[PDB]
């Protein structure tokens, strides 16, 4: 409701302006802190088909250019295993009970 | 067309002969450019039957 | 005919491939029918070694090793 | 002859006179639009038009309407320049003044109220740059014009292929601009069958029936009536004597007391004179013959009241009697005729399952929308509503003009839409095709092929916004209150807005402008397309519609197409073709009367053209122009051959103009191939500018069009002396002639200055003017990139020797010496735009500041306090552009790192850091930054000393600006003063503001004082508001992206030389890639000691036939020698005399030709210059078509010095012996293209990847890996190689396991795999076991 | 999954799934409402449909997903995929340790190399490197090894030398047909951005010069090292798989080399003398004595192996020319005179490569082949062969020839004026006599061109 309410402003507000209210312009206009339009504005949109064909008309497809940020490079992960031996190495070197409150 | 192109390269062509060429080249280019096309359905068809 | 002939191939997973997909998946799978790979598409397909040149060698190994004590 | 042509002259071969010369090249783009958006007071063409057509909108019946009064653009709201610099579009607001009455309820018609609501905004919408061009975000953009099947009634065949049988077919098409297709067609049993669009088949009749026709009308309409009489008793016939034709007697024919013809005997001319000279109406017949024959009417029994027979109906020996009894007298009947006149709708009817119009109605309505219930009110509107309806139908125009010529009308002008005459007619014109009489079209013919423009597509687009916004009136109109409502609150203004931009934004014809390159833009902007909207496409039209077509002459250039999946659906516009009135392509052409060739120029249509007959571009005429031979080469019909001396009715105009501006470009052009000339000038177009604008030594003439016409270059608005010349801006002093009264003046360019092209190339102009000096109207002020002094060079012409090198130039490879690299002229370069955007995160807002986590003092070194890279600071990969920082929380470690971090004391930092950096490998100068911050949001340190600077710089430019032109006014002042009391001295002691009080006696120029005094002040204030506004402009925060807080976008500029890789061709189709890079030590050389720049292969040349590519070369060379004996003759300082002579001598060549010549030039002052010009080379014009001859070129070279042959001695610079046979060396113009080796060269060993599938994919521009195929699996397959088959379809791709596991034997030194399954068959799995599919994995 | 800007992406099967979910509950509800038949029917219904589209979208309604017009994509579309029928395998799939640049010459390349940027074996091999690196000691830690080949120390170039060494790289081309489209090379570092090819290989690959590009892939496990090397290596694949004919044969300009130098003149410097051997044949060329084609008596000793796998020998006086001879030190073994006594066409150099091949075995022929390049570049080069306009010669008969060609036409023209010939044989006629003289024109230009 409050979505539908913020477009009711935009609309007279549109040619009333001539350009188009700034985005805090229909904030004074709403009762609520205000700065909630940028918050309210964005959560309100709808999620884009990732089946969205973008170039070529090809069958590259928008979700074919999404990569994955949750992987590991594996660059990293070799010195994951090489840090394993290299912490491992260096606790071979103190007295066994350094070692073990250490390691501890 | 039975007036052919009486000049050549070395000398030089006039315009009704190079317009006429001009058909002839592009004939070309297009049977080529489909023949590849071609040529690939067929070998695809072959190792698929193999 | 070689397009006719194409038809026809024992492994399902191949024809899915070049075929209607659509079709072959159905039609093999009211009969049941079991894939034992045993060609190129389909091990290509699978991700495994290709029963012929270098992989000759283990397939012919597995292929004796089946059906066998 | 002008300005900057004396101070360089391009010697022109040929013969031919130009009758006409090239016209604006913009022509089309800037003609279309300037008609879409302006004002006419009718309904041609345009916003206007667009608004007449769907207004007035009034309400459901409720007398409530609104209607239209006038439009008007707003000035728009950034400038150009300023629009280009945001990224904004360059547009102007549409308002337009709307008038809302309401009817009192239960009218006669008078208003309650009637509020006129101001000019409701709805939508900007873009304007057209002075070169042709839009913006759209940031960026100069082209729409191309548009190829289609013109509107109207168009007949066709679909012989061969359909059945098999032969017999052909034959279809009428009726194509609306607007609305639906109307289709007639007939089938093997000769029943003609009319389908609306592309859906299910009707037998005709069926339509006429809705249109209000009863059977017996439909016979009446098509068939002609055999008159039967009874008189006295038994069966007398009217007989039109030629109606026996084609046909054999069944019976005696005799009346008159005399016989005719007897039986047996066909009738034949003789027969039919006999009947015709005789006179005879009336026959005696048997009652047999109507046994076969069709009555046409009704037909009852005046008594009982019964049908006796219905219209369309066979009579029978029986029926006859049955309705003779009657009292019948006469009996009609069809004439038909299986030859001649055929009984086609007869058999048509017989079809038809309806019987009367509401049956009709209903198997149509049932055939538009099937399935659902019919219903009266129903059919009668969508019948009425398809074409019959001045909304939902329209042929408009060219439409309607077209319709009426092509059914043999009268009228070139009519309605919209379909009358029943009109389709009735159309089906005449079918049936008379069927029946011999006519003959079909043809779609590839360029009178049935239609040219729109940016302007017709941008009308319709907002025509489409103009209904969206009918349907929204019409429902706020249904319920609404009386006066409380206005024209504001039902009209909206983002769909209009949202129409527009989704048509110049994303639009199959809308594209961003190729510029890198005059050449290159000036030949986009002439283009047209087959495909996008209302067009075919590459999969739908077969190779018909892409060939040439006899039409194509001197409209759509022949030989420069595209190559590749379209070809001929593009074409280009040829050089002197103009749209026609009505929209077709038409070309210029001399009229020929009686036996003389007249200058007068006449443009012909395809259509017009066509009858008759039209001379050639080549032919010979002398003194009064009459030909000289008894014979000439001429086409008349589609076909060309030799035609008598005194037939011909036209002749070409150009030798040109059956090419385009691309093609005219080429120099001997009628030498080469056409394959390879396509081929020329299609890279003529990728040439990338290069860093010494050079010129063409060998050339056409064109050049000079191409460079002025192309925006590229600045040229002078007026006449006048230069006051100022800087490498920044150019102020000229205009004469007074070609000056106004009012303001004084002078007129003041700014030149553009380095900044950013499409392609990241270089755009930047450089004056070709010194300080005072003279300047035409029309003059070039200053030269563009890949523009020399009025020209077009788009490369660099160089020493060239064709001979094999050590293999280095196999196959089309170039050979390139060290002095070129050495040189720099090859050398480009880039302007590239980075940007760096500050979002935001649920974690935090990203910082923009200086301060970033792990980096040493030389990083942080070249950043300011604020983060942002000095201007000026050369850079190379890796580099900070921008420093960023973005918010990620608790880090979440593991044990060792725990152990590593206490140990070690380090504070893991909860920002991670996002700063833009050079991308890599990539190095340059940064010749720009720019700061944009959302409205409100704090300007940071850097983007605030960035503000004041560009105040303070505008500031100062206003300044320059008023003071420039109040001192050019005052100058003036000065001088109308001095007459009618002139004091000279006296005047310009006391102070210049304090002038204007000064009167004079009575006279114009006290009113001329008046003037200057009015357009003073208003300069004056006027600097103030634009001061004001430029502040502002400056100030205003620029609205950015949901979620951005600012964007910090570099400017680099990188500049590249050449390098082995890069790829080079020549205007002639010939390509190649430097291989080497040779020292000038191993070059070949001459005997006089001078090395080669390049060394091309000779093998390319004889099998791809460019043999112009040869000429070309002897030429330039010969050129060459012209420069050389100049360059001699300068530096031995002779005289103006010697130096005159030689080039006078130079510039007559021998005997006939057009160039003519000075000595009305200055003796000395502007010899010596002209001459410097030319010390570099001779520059020389050879036209198309026209150009030099082998003698000519040959006796240039005697004037040369140089040898006969264009071959000399070389000597290997490596041996220092001489080659065998002779080599030939000359000057070739060469173009570097943009493929350049460090952009297409990429690599890749471990990158990121794709979520949905694992997959390598470039995320960083670190690019993806290279794309193995089927056909390269087949390649591995055919070797017995498994394990490389494998690893690259498991390991290296698609395992997530088996890749990293892979990484790390790698690195242990360890060569194995352990491949697991690919990801890709894995998700097949699941996507199948996700339907009703049970997929398992057996066994072990 | 979220985008940039804060905005969402999302497949269309939810979309899809969703309604199916829906409706579904929906349903339950109106059966513990005790609904009408006539709802729970419809109900009923649009679960089938959405369920359907769920499947198999298109075989009913076609649903279009929300807010775009666009149909939304279902399972079955996700199975079948596009490109025709293509199933990811099969359209392709994009690899890791790979590449691909324009290509150039390196006509100084055996036929077992190929010129590879350094940069691009840097990128390539990173991880090759990376273990190298600290194998020998020069980096404390695999990141440490990145830092290095980050920063390009000068030590790292010739660890990359070290692992590049026996190690091949596969090279393809765009238009993959048969197997040799694929073909393994030595890599040979070198500086710049593009990609050199072994000019013989030019036409397996059937790769012009003209800006075609070449990709690399690197064969990482052992057995993918030792196939390329024993397999998909360009020397052990000098023959097509179509037909036994060498697909090695010499080009264009290693062809008009050996071809202009063995071939003779009438008259030539050193013509009718006679030399010990071909060393002092060149030795006769080079000092400027002797032309390189002109007839000469030779002595030279061939050989033929026809003995029982025995390389018999013989000596004799060859009548020959200075270019035979010089060529003839090329020539391997057991080899005929024959072979090269001739003028040496494309055609004939092909055999010879062919012949050496099925007498000596595969290594001469390789070496052999390289030889034959080398030569024929460097000569080619030499000869100073070029292309004037005056090297093309127009017959002195072609405007008489035109002429009577012409009169021929308005012959049967008046023929046709007089009703003496039917249109249509007309038309035929005239075009005969148009053809005849168009191979007149060019048995004219061929003579004058081929003895004059
Ligand atoms: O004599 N024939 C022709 N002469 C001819 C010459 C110039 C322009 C137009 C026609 C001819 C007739 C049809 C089609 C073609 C074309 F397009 F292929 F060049 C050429
Ligand atoms: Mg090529």
């Amino acid at each position: 409701e409050t979505i539908n309410k913020l477009n009711r402003i935009s609309r007279q507000m549109l040619q009333e302006m001539g350009r188009e209210p700034t985005p805090e312009e229909l904030a004074e206009r709403m009762l609520m802190p205000e700065d909630k339009i940028r918050k309210v504005l964005k959560i309100a949109k709808e999620p884009i088909s990732m089946e969205t064909p973008i170039g070529d008309d090809e069958d590259s497809h928008l979700g074919d250019f999404i990569e994955d940020t949750t992987l590991e490079l594996p660059l990293d992960s070799a010195t994951t295993e090489s840090l394993r031996a290299a912490t491992h190495d260096v606790l071979a070197g103190l007295t066994a009970r350094e070692a073990k409150v250490l390691r501890m | 067309i039975e007036t052919p192109i009486t000049a050549n390269f070395r000398e030089g062509l006039n315009v009704l002969q190079y317009f006429i060429s001009t058909h002839g080249a592009r004939k070309g280019l297009a049977d080529t450019a489909l023949k590849t096309a071609n040529s690939g359905y067929l070998t695809r068809r072959l190792v698929d039957v193999a | 005919g070689i397009t006719k002939a194409s038809l026809a191939t024992e492994s399902f997973i191949s024809a899915a491939s070049f075929q209607e997909t659509t079709r072959v998946l159905t039609e093999a799978a009211v009969a049941g029918k079991r894939d034992e790979l045993r060609g190129l598409k389909e091990n290509v397909i699978v991700g495994r070694l290709i029963p012929a040149g270098t992989g000759y060698a283990y397939h012919q190994d597995r292929m004796r090793r089946r059906a066998a004590g | 002859y002008s300005y900057t042509e004396k101070k360089r002259i391009r010697k022109d071969f040929g013969k031919r006179p130009q009758v006409l010369d090239v016209p604006y090249l913009l022509s089309i783009q800037l003609d279309s639009f300037q008609k879409f958006i302006e004002q006419d007071p009718e309904g041609q063409y345009g916003l206007e038009a667009a608004f007449r057509s769907v207004f007035p909108i009034q309400s459901y019946s409720g007398n409530s309407e609104l209607q239209y009064v006038s439009y008007r653009l707003g000035e728009p709201v950034f400038d150009v320049q300023e629009c280009q610099i945001r990224g904004v579009t360059y547009s102007a607001p549409l308002r337009v003044k709307l008038r809302l009455v309401i009817y009192e309820r239960e009218a006669p018609e008078g208003t309650v109220k009637d509020i006129k609501e101001q000019e409701v905004y709805m939508g900007e919408i873009p304007l057209m740059t002075d070169n042709g061009t839009f913006v759209i975000n940031g960026t100069e953009r082209v729409i191309v014009s548009q190829l289609h099947r013109s509107p109207g009634v168009f007949f066709d065949s679909d012989k061969g292929k359909t059945h098999s049988s032969g017999k052909v077919l034959y279809n009428a098409r009726i194509i609306p601009y607007r609305g639906s297709w109307l289709d007639f067609e007939f089938d093997p049993k000769d029943n003609l069958f009319v389908r609306i669009d592309r859906r299910r088949k009707l037998p005709a009749t069926i339509i006429l029936r809705a249109l209000n026709y009863t059977t017996e009308q439909i016979l009446d309409l098509f068939f002609e009536k055999v008159i039967f009489e009874i008189r006295d008793n038994k069966l007398q016939m009217e007989l039109v004597p030629e109606r026996l034709r084609g046909e054999t007697a069944s019976f005696d024919i005799e009346a008159n007391g005399k016989v005719y013809v007897e039986k047996g005997r066909r009738i034949t001319a003789r027969h039919i004179r006999q009947l015709e000279k005789d006179d005879v109406k009336l026959i005696e017949v048997p009652v047999e013959y109507i046994a076969g024959k069709v009555v046409a009417k009704d037909y009852i029994d005046e008594s009982t009241g019964e049908l006796i027979c219905a219209a369309n109906m066979e009579l029978s020996l029986d029926l006859l009697a049955k309705l003779s009894q009657s009292g019948h007298k006469r009996i009609e009947t069809l004439f038909t005729n299986d030859l001649d006149h055929g009984p086609y709708i007869s058999e048509t009817l017989r079809v038809d399952p309806t019987n009367d119009r509401l049956s009709a109605l209903v198997e149509i309505y049932r055939m538009m929308r099937p399935g659902e219930p019919p219903t009266r009110e129903a059919a009668e509107s969508l019948f009425e509503n398809l074409f019959f309806s001045e909304d939902r139908y329209d042929l408009s125009a060219v439409g309607r003009m077209k319709f009426n010529r092509s059914l043999l009308r009268e009228e070139i002008e009519g309605s919209g839409i379909l009358s029943k005459d009109d389709i009735i007619d159309v089906m005449k014109k079918l049936i008379d095709i069927r029946n011999g009489k006519g003959e079909v079209d043809d779609i590839d013919h360029l009178g049935n092929r239609r040219i729109r423009s940016v302007g017709e597509m941008a009308e319709n687009q907002f025509r489409v916004g103009l209904v969206r916004v009918e349907r929204a009136v019409k429902e706020r109109l249904s319920l609404g209150d009386l006066d409380t409502l206005m024209p504001q609150d039902m009209i909206n203004a983002k769909p209009i807005s949202a129409a527009v931009k989704e048509f110049f934004g994303s639009s199959q014809l809308s594209q961003f402008m190729d510029q890198n390159n005059p050449l290159s833009e000036i030949t986009h902007k002439r283009r047209i397309s087959a495909l996008g909207p209302g067009g075919l496409t590459r999969e739908r039209a077969g190779f018909e519609v892409r060939d040439v077509h006899p039409t194509h002459y001197g409209r759509v250039c022949p030989i420069e197409t595209p190559e590749g999946p379209n070809i001929g659906l593009i074409n280009s516009l040829s050089v002197y073709a103009q749209t026609n009135e009505y929209g077709f392509l038409e070309t210029p052409y001399r009229k020929v009367t009686d036996g003389v060739v007249t200058d007068e120029i006449h443009y012909l249509s395809a259509i017009e053209e066509g009858n008759y007959v039209i001379a050639q571009a080549n032919s010979n005429l002398d003194e009064e122009g009459h030909f000289v031979e008894d014979l000439v080469t001429c086409r008349s019909k589609g076909e060309s051959s030799l035609f008598s001396r005194d037939q011909v009715d036209y002749m070409d105009v150009s030798t040109q103009q059956v090419v385009s501006v691309g093609a005219s470009l080429i120099p001997f052009l009628e030498h080469d191939d056409a394959n390879r000339a396509l081929m020329g000038a299609n890279m003529q177009r990728q040439a990338v500018p290069t860093l010494r604008a050079d010129k063409p030594l060998v050339g056409t003439g064109m050049e000079r069009a191409v460079a002025v016409d192309s925006g590229v270059t600045a040229v002078a608005k007026r006449g006048g002396v230069v006051q100022y010349v800087d490498a920044s801006r150019i102020v000229i002093k205009v004469n007074e002639d070609e000056m106004y009264p009012g303001e004084a003046g002078i007129d003041i360019y700014n030149l553009t200055k380095y900044t950013r092209s499409n392609q990241n190339t270089c755009i930047n102009q450089m004056p070709c003017v010194s300080l005072g000096e003279p300047v035409e109207r029309g003059d070039v002020l200053a030269d563009g990139p890949s523009t020399d002094l009025g020209e077009l060079a788009l490369g660099q012409n160089m020493r060239v020797a064709f001979m094999p090198w050590n293999g280095y130039n196999f196959e089309d490879s170039i050979l390139v010496s060290e002095r070129v690299v050495q040189e720099d002229r090859f050398t480009t370069i880039h302007i590239q735009e980075l940007a760096c955007v500050s979002r935001d995160t649920k974690l935090g807002p990203e910082e923009i500041t200086a301060d970033i986590p792990n980096v040493g003092e030389a990083a942080l070194s070249k950043l300011d306090e604020s983060g942002i890279v000095y201007i000026g600071a050369e850079v190379t990969g890796g580099d900070i552009l921008v420093g960023k920082v973005t918010p990620k929380g608790e880090t979440q470690l593991t044990p060792e790192e725990k152990l590593l971090r206490a140990i070690f004391g380090e504070k893991a930092s909860d920002v991670k850091d996002s700063s833009l950096r050079v991308p890599n490998g990539v190095s340059g100068t940064v010749i720009d930054v720019q700061v944009f911050t959302r409205d409100g949001v704090e300007k940071d340190k850097r983007a605030l000393e960035i503000e004041e600077m560009q105040l303070k710089q505008a500031k100062k430019d206003l300044s320059e600006e008023l003071q420039i032109l109040e001192a050019g006014l005052f100058s003036r002042i000065r001088a109308v003063l001095v007459a009618g009391g002139v004091e000279a001295e006296k005047l310009d002691k006391l102070p210049r503001d304090r002038w204007l009080e000064l009167g004079l006696t009575d006279e114009e120029k006290q009113n001329q004082l008046e003037q200057l005094a009015e357009q003073y002040d208003e300069l004056k204030h006027e600097f103030e508001k634009k001061l004001e506004a430029k502040r502002r402009k400056i100030t205003q925060g620029d609205d950015l992206a949901p979620g951005v807080l600012k964007i910090v976008k570099v400017y680099l500029a990188v500049k590249r030389r050449i390098q082995p890789g890069d790829k080079m061709a020549g205007r002639h189709g010939n390509k190649g890639v430097i291989s080497k890079i040779n020292p000038i030590e191993d070059m070949p050389y001459d005997e006089n000691g001078t090395p080669v720049d390049i060394v091309l292969n000779p093998l390319g040349v004889p099998s791809r036939m460019n043999i112009g590519q040869i000429l070309e070369t002897h030429l330039g060379m010969a050129a060459k020698g012209i420069g050389d004996k100049i360059n001699a003759m300068l530096k031995q300082q002779q005289e103006v005399a010697k130096l005159r002579e030689f080039i006078q001598r130079a510039y007559d060549l021998g005997a006939d030709v057009r160039q003519k010549v000075d000595l009305s030039t200055f003796s000395d002052e502007e010899v010596m210059r002209l001459a410097e010009n030319l010390r570099k080379g001779m520059p020389i014009a050879t036209p198309v078509f026209d150009g030099a001859k082998e003698a000519e070129i040959k006796e240039l070279l005697k004037l040369g010095d140089l040898p006969t042959s264009g071959q000399i001695r070389l000597y290997d610079g490596r041996t220092g012996e001489q080659f065998e046979r002779p080599v030939t060396v000359g000057y070739m113009y060469m173009l570097k293209l943009n493929h350049l080796v460090d952009d297409k060269m990429h690599a890749r060993s471990t990158g990121s990847y794709s979520l949905v599938t694992q997959q390598p994919l470039g995320g960083k521009a670190q690019f993806g890996g290279q794309r193995f195929g089927e056909m390269e699996v087949w390649a591995l397959e055919a070797y017995g190689a498994a394990y490389t088959l494998q690893e690259m379809l498991t390991v290296k791709s698609d395992d997530v396991n088996g890749r990293t596991k892979m990484y790390k034997n790698i690195v242990d030194g360890n060569h194995q795999m352990e491949p697991g399954m690919p990801e890709s068959f894995n998700v097949l799995l699941k996507e199948i076991r996700s339907l009703g599919i049970n997929i398992e994995l057996e066994d072990e | 999954v979220p985008l940039d800007g804060g905005r969402f992406a999302t497949s269309d099967l939810n979309d899809l799934y969703r309604r199916v979910i829906n409706r579904n509950n929906r349903l339950k509800r109106l059966l513990d409402l005790a609904a009408p038949d006539i709802i729970v029917r419809n109900e009923k219904r649009m679960l089938q449909e959405a369920v359907d589209a769920l499947l198999d979208n298109g075989r009913r309604g076609r649903a279009i997903t929300g807010s775009n017009k666009r149909p939304l994509k279902s399972l079955a579309d996700m199975i079948k995929g596009k490109q025709g029928r293509f199933r990811q395998n099969l359209l392709g799939k994009r690899v890791d340790y790979s590449g691909r640049s324009v290509i150039t010459v390196g006509p100084y390349l055996r036929l077992h190399q190929c010129g590879l940027p350094k940069k691009m074996a840097l990128e390539l091999f990173k991880p090759f490197i990376y273990g190298k690196l600290e194998l020998r000691g020069l980096a404390t830690t695999i990141k440490a090894a990145k830092k290095m080949v980050e920063r390009e120390e000068a030590v790292v170039w010739d660890i990359l030398d070290e692992v590049i060494r026996e190690h091949p790289v596969l090279l393809n081309r765009a238009p993959t047909l048969h197997r040799l489209g694929i073909q393994a090379f030595e890599p040979v570092l070198i500086e710049g951005k593009a990609i050199q090819l072994h000019p013989l290989v030019c036409a397996a690959y059937n790769a012009d010069f003209d800006g075609d590009q070449m990709a690399v892939h690197v064969p990482l496990t052992l057995e993918a090292q030792l196939e390329a090397r024993a397999l998909m290596m360009s020397t052990n694949n000098i023959l097509s798989p179509a037909n036994g004919e060498p697909i090695i044969v010499p080009s264009q300009d290693v062809v008009l080399g050996l071809y202009y130098m063995t071939r003779d003149c009438v008259n030539a410097k050193g013509e009718g003398m006679v030399l010990t051997g071909p060393k002092e044949a060149e030795r006769l060329y080079r000092s400027g004595l002797a032309s390189l084609h002109a007839r000469v008596k030779v002595r030279i000793t061939e050989y033929e192996k026809d003995a029982n796998g025995e390389l018999v020998a013989k000596t004799s006086l060859k009548d020959t020319t200075v270019g035979r001879a010089i060529l003839w030190m090329i020539v391997p073994k057991g080899l005929p005179y024959s072979i090269v006594n001739q003028a040496l066409g494309k055609k004939a150099i092909s055999k010879m490569l062919n012949t050496c091949y099925r007498i000596l075995g595969l290594k001469p022929t390789v070496i052999f082949a390289d030889q034959i390049m080398y030569t024929g570049f460097a000569y080619a080069a030499r000869s100073g062969a070029s292309v004037g306009i005056d090297d093309m010669v127009i017959p002195e008969k072609k405007h008489e020839i035109i002429s009577e060609a012409e009169a021929e036409v308005a012959e049967i023209q008046e023929q046709f004026q007089s009703g003496l010939v039917t249109a249509g044989e007309r038309y035929n006629k005239v075009i005969d006599i148009w053809a005849a003289a168009n191979d007149r024109v060019s048995k004219a230009m061929m003579d004058n061109l081929q003895t004059e």
